[PDB]
């Protein structure tokens, strides 16, 4: 049921891995689960803070993770580096910076800025 | 040990594994022997050799007591003819002592006599002798058609005819008030009779095996005593095989023996020097023999298990705290368990090659350099089919 | 037990009858032994879950959080946690052994469960969920609770504008969990009432006559000769046989139902350790934030971190 | 179930005889109450949530 007919978020109950799907396999007088799993590789480190402070707003990431390069912050996703840049549409506000452990101060980006200036 | 293991297993191959083969057992050096050392030989024969029996509703006991006795003198003499031993054997009754002896004596019918066993009823079970459902004891008895008897009749061997209840077990009762009739009748004996309305002679030897030590004992000379070694040994009939200890158990005069919560003995006082002694019984295991598969090597491995490795009886002897291993020897390395032997100790075979055992690593060990400021996310990805097999069903039988 | 020892012991009289009966004494054999390599299975499958042995660091800056009543103890050669020191000393043999019975040391010991819990804790507070998955990736620790919490469906902010309350609670309760243990374990304790009680029951059973002259078989064969002494020693058999039958058979359904308690421990391992549970109760009461492992004795405490709300008020809502 | 009652019933003869098997009534009367008492608990923890 919970491997075959979906897709399963229970740690370790379809595999090891992230669970993708499963296929049934009769076998003699049992049932062989052929698991598909999402396994993560090549990982690299970077800097993180939880919360970027843009003109003393505390900034969070909505669906990702605050990360840098070296020089600049991106925000990706936790499960495969995709960077992109810290905007108001992948970040969202809470408050004034002083309460967050860790704050990072970088801008965040506004689009409607240069559509208002083109 | 590959044979034992082929043979226990009931197959020509045999697979990698360890597998429970036989139990070690450490062996007696000798067969002591304690007993009291009593030389008053016991007076039985003013029992078999009377000159005039007792009436059977007067039985006499006889108390036989403190004294040596040796009953295949009574037996293999074969004077007599019936010899039912209760209880005891007829032979083993000279391998052992016994705390008292009653002889119960009478004259009764060589048919009435069938009466006389425990479990039983009749004229002379009855009212006369009873012998009880757990009895320990001999039924002697013999023809006395030569003294008990006379022309025109012997009257001397009185029996009760009635009772207002038969007889408890060893019950005696030798009132005469009438019961109407006088409750006693006699049988009038001539010689010409039939072999069943003869008198014979009956020396019932009642033994008792208490607790108390014991003051009957049969012929056999007590052996001198060794201790700290493995031995056989009959302690006044306690009787068995392990390593006499000289014990710290502090008996009071009066205890013989110390028990088990299995009620094997614990510890025994010595007959003679009245010292206490453990009997911790001599040691044993199981014995696991290490393999690889046959079809990789006959080299096997021995594990004696709990066994100290100064017990059992070699290039290679190893401590591990499941027990003793032969054959196999530890290297300081570790690697994933391949045959569990136990307590954190695994064997394979390795590098010439040869059965090692070693300590087994839980795995790979890394310091994930964590920092309050670090992250580490994946660039990629692998996608990963495992197969998990499971059962569902088995075999339908009726 | 050696069946033979058990039944008959040093006797070769009573082994030559006892041998008319069979592959009893194989069969219960067997049994046994297979109940023993399943304890080894029980703990490998529940403990084990981890590839490779994880390290703390030497600097235990996890945001406030104060795990040092659960991680290894530093000043002890044992490994162990203050807490499973605890639970060691809130649990924790001649006339068996005596009598044919023998207790088997665990494969893994004390100290091999104690460093798999070390590194199931290292992994966890280092890593998250992610060392369930594949590597052990590095997370500030305060980032994984807030990834918790946006789990639990609160959003991230609520995590770091209360940082150091939610430190503040989350210490707390652990001293509390630590006192609770001074002061608790009686499923592992009922675990080894049962089965010290089945073996002295097992014993006792040596006592007994089944209609025998004496249940002390070394009488009978000082006492009897053989064809009557048969007799006694075929009921003696025949009840030790039956006692080690039944011996037998509860231990294969107490086998079974600790199986049972082992598989699960394996799945909430899985679940709630190496994982954040969206199953209701199934790691604690709340919403589940994290489990740590604790190594006891014949069995594992799971410390479930949940999210409990509080202070409610009423609003008007449409 | 009584083990006694239900070997032997009223009889003196037959529990004196029942008593050389020692303690298997004891036993069975043990895993009967160990049943017994597990279906509280079964109850307990389905409802009692
Ligand atoms: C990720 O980095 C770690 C080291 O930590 C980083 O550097 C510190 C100085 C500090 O800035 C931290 O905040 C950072 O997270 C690497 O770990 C070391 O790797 C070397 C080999 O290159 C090894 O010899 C050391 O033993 C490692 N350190 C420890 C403490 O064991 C790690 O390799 C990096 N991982 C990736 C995927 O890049
Ligand atoms: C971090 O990433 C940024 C890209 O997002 C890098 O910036 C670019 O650098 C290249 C030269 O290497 C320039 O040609 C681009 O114009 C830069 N883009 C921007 C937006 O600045 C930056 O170099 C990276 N830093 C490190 C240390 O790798
Ligand atoms: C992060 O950015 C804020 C501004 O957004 C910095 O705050 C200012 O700091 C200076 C002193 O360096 C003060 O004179 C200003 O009054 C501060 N402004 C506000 C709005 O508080 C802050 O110092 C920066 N921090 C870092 C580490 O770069
Ligand atoms: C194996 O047996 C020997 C005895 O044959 C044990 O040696 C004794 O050990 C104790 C301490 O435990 C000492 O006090 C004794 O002096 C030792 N006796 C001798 C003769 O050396 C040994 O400890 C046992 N080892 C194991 C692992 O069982
Ligand atoms: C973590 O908690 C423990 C208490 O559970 C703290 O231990 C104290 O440490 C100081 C030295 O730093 C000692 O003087 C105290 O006696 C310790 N107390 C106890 C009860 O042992 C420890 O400091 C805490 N560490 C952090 C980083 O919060
Ligand atoms: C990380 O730890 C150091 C002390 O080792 C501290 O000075 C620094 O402020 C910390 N950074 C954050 C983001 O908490
Ligand atoms: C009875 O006495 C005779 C000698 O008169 C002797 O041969 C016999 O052995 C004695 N029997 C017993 C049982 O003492
Ligand atoms: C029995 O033998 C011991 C020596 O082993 C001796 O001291 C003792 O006096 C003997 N018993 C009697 C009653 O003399
Ligand atoms: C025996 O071992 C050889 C390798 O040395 C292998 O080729 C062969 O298949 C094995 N046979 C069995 C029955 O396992
Ligand atoms: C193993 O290590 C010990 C020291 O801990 C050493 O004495 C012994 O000789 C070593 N044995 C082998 C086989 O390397």
């Amino acid at each position: 049921s919970e491997c075959v007919l979906g897709q399963s978020k229970r740690v370790d109950f379809c595999g090891k891995g992230y669970h993708l799907m499963s296929f049934p396999q009769s076998a003699p007088h049992g049932v062989v689960f052929l698991h598909v799993t999402y396994v993560p590789a090549q990982e690299k480190n970077f800097t993180t803070a939880p919360a970027i402070c843009h003109d003393g707003k505390a900034h969070f990431p909505r669906e990702g993770v605050f990360v840098s390069n070296g020089t600049h912050w991106f925000v990706t996703q936790r499960n495969f580096y995709e960077p992109q840049i810290i905007t108001t549409d992948n970040t969202f506000v809470s408050g004034n910076c002083d309460v967050v452990i860790g704050i990072v101060n970088n801008t965040v980006y506004d689009p409607l800025q240069p559509e208002l200036d083109s | 040990p590959l044979s034992e293991t082929k043979c226990t297993l009931k197959s020509f191959t045999v697979e990698k594994g360890i597998y429970q083969t036989s139990n070690f057992r450490v062996q007696p050096t000798e067969s002591i022997v304690r007993f009291p050392n009593i030389t008053n030989l016991c007076p039985f024969g003013e029992v078999f050799n009377a000159t005039r029996f007792a009436s059977v509703y007067a039985w006499n006991r006889k108390r036989i007591s403190n004294c040596v006795a040796d009953y295949s003198v009574l037996y293999n003499s074969a004077s007599f003819s019936t010899f039912k031993c209760y209880g005891v054997s007829p032979t083993k009754l000279n391998d052992l002592c016994f705390t008292n002896v009653y002889a119960d004596s009478f004259v009764i019918r060589g048919d009435e006599v069938r009466q006389i066993a425990p479990g039983q009823t009749g004229t002379i079970a009855d009212y006369n002798y009873k012998l009880p459902d757990d009895f320990t004891g001999c039924v002697i008895a013999w023809n006395s058609n030569n003294l008990d008897s006379k022309v025109g009749g012997n009257y001397n061997y009185l029996y009760r005819l009635f009772r207002k209840s038969n007889l408890k077990p060893f019950e005696r009762d030798i009132s005469t008030e009438i019961y109407c009739y006088f409750p006693l009748q006699s049988y009038g004996f001539q010689p010409t009779y039939g072999v069943g309305y003869q008198p014979y002679r009956v020396v019932v030897l009642s033994f008792e095996l208490l607790h108390a030590p014991a003051t009957v004992c049969g012929p056999k000379k007590s052996t001198n005593l060794v201790k700290n070694k493995c031995v056989n040994f009959n302690f006044n009939g306690l009787t068995g095989t392990g390593v006499l200890t000289e014990s710290n158990k502090k008996f009071l005069p009066f205890q013989q023996f110390g028990r088990d919560i299995a009620d094997t003995t614990d510890a025994v006082r010595d007959p003679q020097t009245l010292e206490i002694l453990d009997i911790t019984p001599c040691s044993f295991g199981g014995v696991s023999v290490i393999t690889p598969g046959t079809n990789t090597s006959n080299q096997v491995a021995v594990l004696y298990q709990g066994v100290n490795c100064t017990e059992v009886p070699g290039s290679n002897v190893f401590q591990t705290r499941a027990g003793c291993l032969i054959g196999a020897e530890y290297v300081n390395n570790s690697y994933e368990c391949d045959i569990p032997i136990g307590a954190g100790i695994c064997a394979s075979y390795q590098t010439s090659q040869s059965i090692i055992a070693y300590t087994m690593s839980l795995g790979a060990e890394n310091s994930v350099a964590y920092s309050n400021n670090s992250i580490a996310i994946p660039t990629n990805f692998t996608i990963s089919v495992t197969t998990e097999i499971l059962p569902v069903s088995m075999t339908k039988t009726s | 037990v050696d069946c033979t020892m058990y039944i008959c012991g040093d006797s070769t009289e009573c082994s030559n009858l006892l041998l008319q009966y069979g592959s009893f004494c194989t069969q219960l054999n067997r049994a046994l032994t297979g109940i023993a390599v399943e304890q080894d299975k029980n703990t490998q499958e529940v403990f084990a879950q981890v590839k490779q042995i994880y390290k703390t660091p030497p600097i235990k800056d996890f945001g406030g959080f104060n795990f040092s009543q659960i991680l290894p103890d530093p000043s002890k050669p044992s490994k162990r946690s203050f807490i499973e020191d605890l639970l060691f000393n809130k649990v924790t043999i001649c006339a068996q052994k005596f009598n044919g019975l023998t207790v088997l040391p665990p494969l893994l010991t004390d100290e091999m469960i104690a460093q798999y819990t070390s590194a199931l804790l290292a992994g966890t507070i280092t890593s998250g969920w992610t060392f369930g998955a594949g590597a052990a990736l590095q997370i500030p620790f305060a980032m994984q609770m807030a990834y918790r919490f946006n789990g639990i469906g609160v959003t991230q902010n609520v995590l770091y504008e209360n940082q150091k309350l939610i430190a503040n609670q989350f210490n707390s309760a652990i001293g509390k969990i630590q006192d609770s243990l001074s002061s608790a374990l009686g499923k592992l304790q009922d675990v080894v009432n049962q089965n010290a009680q089945a073996l002295n029951t097992l014993v006792k059973q040596l006592s007994s006559n089944f209609g025998a002259i004496s249940s002390v078989l070394n009488d009978i064969l000082s006492r009897l000769d053989k064809v009557e002494a048969e007799v006694q020693i075929d009921r003696l058999i025949t009840g030790r046989l039956q006692s080690l039958q039944t011996y037998v058979t509860q231990q294969l359904i107490r086998a079974a139902e600790i199986r049972a308690s082992a598989n699960l421990a394996a799945i909430k391992m899985s679940e709630c350790v190496l994982g954040q549970s969206k199953r209701v109760d199934f790691c604690g009461k709340g919403y589940h934030l994290m489990s740590f492992p604790q190594s006891a004795p014949h069995g594992v405490v799971f410390l479930h971190v949940t999210y409990v709300p509080a202070q409610e008020k009423n609003f008007t809502t449409a």
